C-alpha cells in the first residue's frame, strides 16, 4: 500500500498504539544501502510481512531508535544527526515526513517524548542532549554534560522538566530543567538503559553493559545479574503491578518481578534483541523484535 | 590551496555521497567501512552466526577512489580497553576485522580514536595488525587538543566543573598520544589528527603539540562563529591556530552537520581558502627553503 | 602467497582482468557436465560443484555460463578463507546469484562438507604450479568429493630451465636486507617478467601432482635431478621456471614459453637464483637438483647445482625461505 | 620447549635428580587413588592411569610406588612424543614394568585412544607455568579423560614481580647477534637463576590455567594489568617470573620465593628484560601488562610498563620470541 516493496534485515524498533496498533522501525545495517523504514501494522500478526502492513515509508538513513508522538505522530532517532517528525495521513495509509532537522554532529542514538507531549529530548553520539519544542520543530535547550556517547534519555511519565540520562561515560543523570544547573548525578560497568516506574514517581530501573539490571529509588540498591551480555532495553508491563521485561544482545529475553526474579525466559531470537512492546489490549502479550528479522508474540504466565 | 576531507558518520550510499562530498569541493571522505550501529559477535552462540554480508562491497568503488578519496574510520562501539572482558574479546577481533578490511581496500589512511586514558590494548592490537600482512596505511589517531571531561558544561549540580588551573592536566590529551606511540614503538605509520574545539586551551597546551606528526586537523562546524552576511567564520585565536597547521601542511578534515543552513556546505572550505590565500607570502629565504622542511642532509 | 596471506581486493582485480583463463575453465566445466550428465538425465540430474578458494567469484561465474551452455543442472558452493573476498561473494549471492549458491566462509582443509561434489573446481597454482600449496589444499578437500568425483584441474607440472643474465644476478644482489642472513635474497624464488636473460636449455618436468591423489598415506615431498645439455658458452644465474596444468582432458592452460596460452598473462615465469654464478663450456650438462619439502607448518624447495661444479644446497631447512600452510 | 624440540637424554638426567618433586606426584596420586576408589572396591576397581608426556619414566614409576603404598589396582599408559626418549621406556617395560605399562610413541593432541582416563598425570610446566604449552597440550588430551576424570596437577598459576639488576641488564645487552634485529634480545624471556638483583615489589598472580577446561570454545589467550607498589628509589631492568601449581588437593610444587618447595632445584625463575630502564621514585607504582598470544603455529608473551612512564611493547607478534606448536 504506496510501500516499499522490502523491509530492511535489522528490526530496531517496536511500539503499540493504545488502539493495539504495531509501529516498527528497520535499518539496513549491511549491503549497498544503509537506508531505513517506517511500518504501521493494524493487523500486528502480519508483521513483518511488507504486502500486509497498514503504511510503510522509507527513511534516508537508517532508523538507530523511534517513539510514538501521540496517536499521530512517530519521532525518529537518526543516523544522519536529524530528528525526524513523521505523521499518519488523515487515513492512516501514509506516513508523511513533517520535519527533518538536524542539529546533532553524530548518529541520533536515542530519543523521548516528555509527559504534555508536546516536546521531546534527544541524545547523540555528538555528547550531547537536546530539548525540542515539536510544534515550532526548534531546539528550546542543548546541553553538553556528559563526556562520551549518550547511550539512553528517558523522559519522566508524568512531570514535564524531568528525565534521565546515561553515557559511556558512567554518568547517569536526572535531570530537572526548572534548576540553574538542571543536571544531578545518580551514584562500575557502563549504564545502557533506562526505564522509569509507571506507578512510583522516584523509581527507575537500568541495565548494565555486563548483563545487571538495577532498581533505584531517588528519595533514598536492588540488583540481579539477569543477562550475560549488555542489557539493550527495559519496559514495564501495563498491569496494576507491573512486570519488566529486560532485552540483550545475549539474544534472551527475560521478563522480571518487583524484586527482580526471573519468571519468563525466551531464546527465540536468532540475533540481537532490540525492542519489546506490551500489548494495550491483552496484558500477558510482550512482542519483541530482533537483527534475525523476527516479530516474535510472546504469551507471559 | 587547502587539501580537506569530509568526515561522515552516515553514508547511506557511496557513490551518491562521494559525488555530493566532491561537488563541495573536498579532496577526500572519512567514512565506517561497517556500519558503525552494526555490532557484531565473534564468540556467543546465536550472533556469533549471523548471516549475509558484514559490510557493503569493494566493488562500490574504483580501486583508485578506494587508494585516494577514502579515510576508513573505526567502528565507535569498538572498545579494546573495556574493563569487561567479553567486550574486550569482541573489540579485539573486530578491529582486527575492521583493519584487515581497510588493508583489503588499499585505504590510504585509517582513523582511530584515543578518547581516554588507557588504550594499552588498543596499541596492542594496532601493533599486531601493523606486522602482519603486507599494506602501508597510515593510523590517524583522533586526539582532541581538550579531553571532553574538560569542556563539558557547568551544568551537574553536585558534581562542578573545576575553575582551579591544572597546568599538566590541561595537557592530559598529550600525554594519551605520547603513551599510545611509545607503546606502538615510534612507527612512522602512526600520526596525528588533532581535533579543534569551540574553546581553545592555553598556549602552553597547544605548544604541547610542536614538533609531533600532525598528518590532519578535525574542525566541527559547530566551532566556527557567524558573520554578519550568516557565513562561518573562526575566532582571531582559532585563525591563529590555522595559520600554524597551515605552516604544517596539515590536511583539514571538517566534521559535524550544516550549522549554516541557509548558505551552501563548502562555505566551511571557502573560508579555510580564504585563510590560506590571506596569510603572509613566502620572502626569499622561505622561497628557497620550500622541500627542505625537516629534510636530513650530510653537512659538507 | 594466498594461503597465508589474504590477498588484496586489487590483487583479485588484475586475476580476473584474463578472459582466456576464465573461458579455459568455463570450457573444462562445461565438457565435464556433458560427460556426466547425459540428455535424458538433463532434468533429474543435479551435479555438485564446489568452486575451492572462490575469491571474488569468477569461478563461480564461469561456472554458471558453463552449466547455461551444457544446459545441466548445477547446485554451486563457493568456498573462501578471505573473509574480505567473502564480503564480495555475499554482496553477489545476494544481489545476483541467488540459492543456487551457497558462499562458505572457510578454510577448504577444515570444512565439515554437508554432501559430497561431484566437481570441485580451484585456481590454487602459482607460476611453479605447486608453490601456492594446491596438493595440500586439495588433499584436505578430498574426502568431500564423490568416489567418481572430478577435480578441474585433474593435474599440474611444474618445469625448469637454466638461464644466463648478469642484470637478474645483479637485481637478486641488491635486495640484501639489514636483520637477515647476508645472502637470504638469494635462497628465495622470485616471480619476474624475465626480458634480459639467455635460455641455456629447453625447460624440463620437474614436479606433477594429480588430484584425486588416489595412492594410501599421500607425500607432496619431492626430489627431482635434472640434466641440461649446453651448446653454448655461458655464466648460469639461476633457474626460470614455469607450469602446465590440465583442467580436463585437453583443456589446458600453459606459462611454458613452448606452450604458452595465447594471451594469458595470470601469471609470470619464477626465478630460483643461485649464490655464485657458474661458468659453463659449450658441450657441458648443467646437473640441477631440486627437493619440494615440508613440516606440518611450512612447505619450501631446496636447490643445488650438482654439475658441470656443485653449488651450496640452497634454502636448507627453509631457513631464507617458507610458504605458510 | 619440550614440545617443538625434542630433549636430549642428559636434560631428563637433569629433571630425574629431584626427588622432593616425584615424592610430591606420587602423594598426589596416592591421595586421588584413595579418593577414587573405596577399600571394599580395591580388588575390582582399575584406574585407568595416563602419564602425558613420560620423558624416561619417573612418572611412570612415581605411579607405581603410589598404587602400592594406597594398595590400589591400575593400568598405566605412558604417552612420549620424542621417540629418543620412547627407545629408554621401551626398555624399561620390556625388562621392568611388563604388561602394566602399554609405552605409546605419539603427541597427546593426535593419540587417538582405545580407552578412557580415570587420571591424567603430567608434567608439561616451565619456569613460568604455561610457557612450555601443558594448557594447549592438555586441551588436546582431554577428550580421552572421563567426565569426572582428574588431571595431575589440577591447576597452576604464574607471578611476575619488578626487579632492579644493571648486572642482568648488561648480560642482555651482550646477546646482541648478527643476521637478527638488533634489539630482539631483550624481547625474549631468559631462565635464570636471578642472583645480583632486587625484588622490587612482592610477586603478584599474572595467569592460572585449570584442568580438565570445563569453559565451552575455550581460549588460552590472556591479558593481565598488574600494579607493583615501590617502596624504594630504584631502576626497573624487567620482571621475574615464577609459578605455583596444585597437583591434587593440598599437594603442591612452588617456585615462588615466599612459597619455594625446599629443595626443589627442577625450574629456575624466568626473567622478562625490557629495552630501556626505568627510573623509580619511592611511593610510585610500577604498572605492567602481559598478554600470552597465539595462532594455530605460535604461542608467545608480549609485554609493557605503562607506568611511571610508558615502555614499547615488547615482543610483539612474536617477532623475536616463540613457542612452537
Ligand atoms: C584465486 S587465488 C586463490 C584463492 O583461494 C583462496 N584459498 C587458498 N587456500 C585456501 C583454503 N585452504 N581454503 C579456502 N580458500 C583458500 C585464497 O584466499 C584465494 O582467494
Ligand atoms: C618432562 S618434560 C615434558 C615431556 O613431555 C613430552 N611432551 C611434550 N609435549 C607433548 C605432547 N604434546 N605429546 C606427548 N608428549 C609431549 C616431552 O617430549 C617431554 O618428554
Amino acid at each position: 500500500p504506496n510501500a516499499p516493496a522490502c523491509m530492511e534485515r535489522q528490526l530496531e524498533a517496536a511500539r503499540y498504539r493504545s488502539d493495539g496498533a504495531l509501529l516498527l522501525g528497520a535499518s539496513s545495517l549491511s549491503g549497498r544501502c544503509w537506508a531505513g523504514s517506517l511500518w504501521l501494522f493494524k493487523d500486528p500478526c502480519a508483521a513483518p510481512n511488507e504486502g500486509f502492513c497498514s503504511a510503510g515509508v522509507q527513511t534516508e538513513a537508517g532508523v538507530a531508535d523511534l517513539t510514538w508522538v501521540g496517536e499521530r505522530g512517530i519521532l525518529v532517532a537518526s543516523d544522519s544527526g536529524a530528528v525526524e517528525l513523521w505523521e499518519l495521513d488523515e487515513n492512516e495509509t501514509l506516513i508523511v515526513s513533517k520535519f527533518c532537522k538536524y542539529e546533532h554532529d553524530d548518529i541520533v542514538s536515542t530519543v523521548s517524548v516528555l509527559s504534555s507531549g508536546t516536546q521531546a529530548v534527544s541524545g547523540s553520539k555528538d555528547i550531547c542532549i537536546k530539548v525540542w519544542d515539536l510544534a515550532q520543530q526548534v531546539v528550546l535547550s542543548s546541553y553538553r554534560a556528559h563526556a562520551a556517547q549518550v547511550t539512553c534519555v528517558a523522559a519522566s511519565p508524568h512531570k514535564d522538566s524531568v528525565f534521565l540520562s546515561c553515557s559511556e561515560d558512567n554518568r547517569i543523570l536526572l535531570w530537572d530543567t526548572r534548576c540553574p544547573k538542571p543536571a544531578s548525578q545518580i551514584g562500575g560497568y557502563l549504564p545502557t538503559s533506562l526505564a522509569w516506574h509507571p506507578q512510583q514517581s522516584e523509581v527507575f530501573v537500568f541495565g548494565d553493559e555486563n548483563g545487571t539490571v538495577s532498581l533505584v529509588d531517588t528519595k533514598s540498591v536492588l540488583s540481579s545479574a539477569v543477562h550475560s551480555q549488555c542489557v539493550t532495553g527495559l519496559v514495564f508491563s501495563p498491569h496494576s503491578v507491573p512486570f519488566l521485561a529486560s532485552l540483550s544482545e545475549d539474544c534472551s529475553l527475560a521478563v522480571l518481578d518487583s524484586s527482580l526474579s526471573e519468571l519468563f525466559r525466551s531464546q527465540a531470537h536468532r540475533d540481537f534483541v532490540r525492542d519489546a512492546t506490551w500489548s494495550p489490549l491483552n496484558h500477558s502479550l510482550l512482542t519483541t523484535v530482533g537483527w534475525d528479522h523476527q516479530v516474535v508474540h510472546h504469551v507471559v504466565p | 590551496r587547502v587539501s580537506s576531507g569530509r568526515d561522515l558518520n552516515c553514508v547511506p550510499e557511496i557513490a551518491d555521497t562521494l559525488g555530493a562530498v566532491a561537488k563541495q569541493g573536498f579532496d577526500f571522505l572519512c567514512m565506517p567501512v561497517f556500519h558503525p550501529r552494526f555490532k557484531r559477535e565473534f564468540i556467543q552462540e546465536p550472533a556469533k552466526n549471523r548471516p549475509g554480508p558484514q559490510t557493503r562491497s569493494d566493488l562500490l568503488l574504483s580501486g583508485r577512489d578506494w587508494n585516494t578519496l577514502i579515510v576508513g574510520k573505526l567502528s565507535p562501539w569498538i572498545r579494546p580497553d573495556s574493563k569487561v572482558e567479553k567486550i574486550r574479546r569482541n573489540s579485539e577481533a573486530a578491529m582486527l576485522q575492521e583493519l584487515n578490511f581497510g588493508a583489503y581496500l588499499g585505504l590510504p589512511a585509517f582513523l582511530l580514536p584515543l578518547n581516554q586514558e588507557d588504550n594499552t590494548n588498543l596499541a596492542r592490537v594496532l601493533t599486531n595488525h601493523i606486522h602482519t600482512g603486507h599494506h602501508s596505511s597510515m593510523f590517524w589517531m583522533r586526539v582532541p587538543l581538550v579531553a571532553p571531561e574538560d569542556l563539558r558544561d557547568d551544568i551537574i549540580e553536585n558534581a562542578p566543573t573545576t575553575h582551579t588551573e591544572e597546568y599538566s592536566g590541561e595537557e592530559k590529551t598529550w600525554m594519551w598520544w605520547h603513551n599510545f606511540r611509545t607503546l606502538c614503538d615510534y612507527s612512522k605509520r602512526i600520526a596525528v589528527a588533532l581535533e579543534i574545539g569551540a574553546d581553545l586551551p592555553s598556549n602552553h597546551v597547544i605548544d604541547r603539540w610542536l614538533g609531533e606528526p600532525i598528518k590532519a586537523a578535525i574542525l566541527p562546524t559547530s566551532i566556527f562563529l557567524t558573520n554578519k552576511k550568516g557565513f562561518p567564520v573562526l575566532s582571531k585565536m582559532h585563525q591563529r591556530l590555522i595559520f600554524r597547521l597551515l605552516k604544517l601542511e596539515v590536511q583539514f578534515i571538517i566534521t559535524g552537520t550544516n550549522h549554516h543552513s541557509e548558505k551552501e556546505f563548502c562555505s566551511y572550505l571557502q573560508y579555510l581558502e580564504y585563510l590560506s590565500q590571506n596569510r603572509p607570502p613566502p620572502n626569499a629565504y622561505e622561497l628557497f627553503a620550500k622541500g627542505y622542511e625537516d629534510y636530513l642532509q650530510s653537512p659538507l | 602467497q594466498p594461503l597465508m596471506d589474504n590477498l588484496e581486493s586489487q590483487t583479485y582485480e588484475v586475476f580476473e582482468k584474463d578472459p582466456i583463463k576464465y573461458s579455459q575453465y568455463q570450457q573444462a566445466i562445461y565438457k565435464c557436465l556433458l560427460d556426466r550428465v547425459p540428455e535424458e538425465e538433463k532434468d533429474t540430474n543435479v551435479q555438485v560443484l564446489m568452486v575451492l578458494g572462490a575469491g571474488r567469484g569468477p569461478l563461480v561465474n564461469a561456472s554458471l555460463r558453463a552449466a547455461k551452455q551444457a544446459d545441466r543442472r548445477i547446485k554451486l558452493y563457493a568456498v573462501e578463507k578471505n573473509p574480505n573476498a567473502v564480503v564480495t561473494l555475499e554482496n553477489w549471492q545476494f544481489e545476483e546469484w541467488g540459492s543456487q549458491v551457497t558462499v562458505v566462509s572457510s578454510d577448504m582443509r577444515e570444512w565439515v562438507a554437508p554432501e559430497k561434489a561431484d566437481i570441485i573446481v580451484s585456481e590454487l597454482l602459482g607460476s611453479f604450479a605447486d608453490n601456492e600449496l594446491s596438493p595440500e589444499c586439495l588433499d584436505g578437500a578430498q574426502h568431500f568429493l564423490k568416489d567418481d568425483g572430478v577435480s578441474i584441474p585433474g593435474e599440474y607440472t611444474s618445469f625448469l630451465a637454466p638461464i644466463s643474465s648478469s642484470k637478474l644476478y645483479n637485481e637478486v644482489r641488491a635486495c640484501r636486507e639489514k636483520d637477515r642472513d647476508p645472502e637470504a635474497q638469494f635462497e628465495m624464488p622470485y616471480v619476474v617478467r624475465l626480458h634480459n636473460f639467455h635460455q641455456l636449455s629447453a625447460p624440463q618436468p620437474c614436479f606433477t601432482f594429480s588430484h584425486p591423489n588416489r595412492d594410501p598415506m599421500i607425500d607432496n615431498n619431492r626430489y627431482c635431478t635434472l640434466e641440461f645439455p649446453v651448446e653454448v658458452n655461458t655464466v648460469l644465474h639461476g633457474f626460470a621456471g614455469y607450469f602446465e596444468t590440465v583442467l580436463y582432458q585437453d583443456i589446458t592452460l600453459s606459462i611454458r614459453p613452448e606452450t604458452h596460452s595465447p594471451g594469458m598473462f595470470s601469471w609470470f615465469p619464477i626465478l630460483f637464483p643461485i649464490k655464485q654464478p657458474i661458468t659453463v663450456r659449450e658441450g657441458q650438462t648443467i646437473c640441477v637438483r631440486f627437493w619440494r619439502c615440508s613440516n606440518s607448518k611450512k612447505v619450501w624447495y631446496e636447490w643445488a647445482v650438482t654439475a658441470p661444479v656443485c653449488s651450496a644446497i640452497h634454502n636448507p631447512t627453509g631457513r631464507s625461505y617458507t610458504i605458510g600452510l
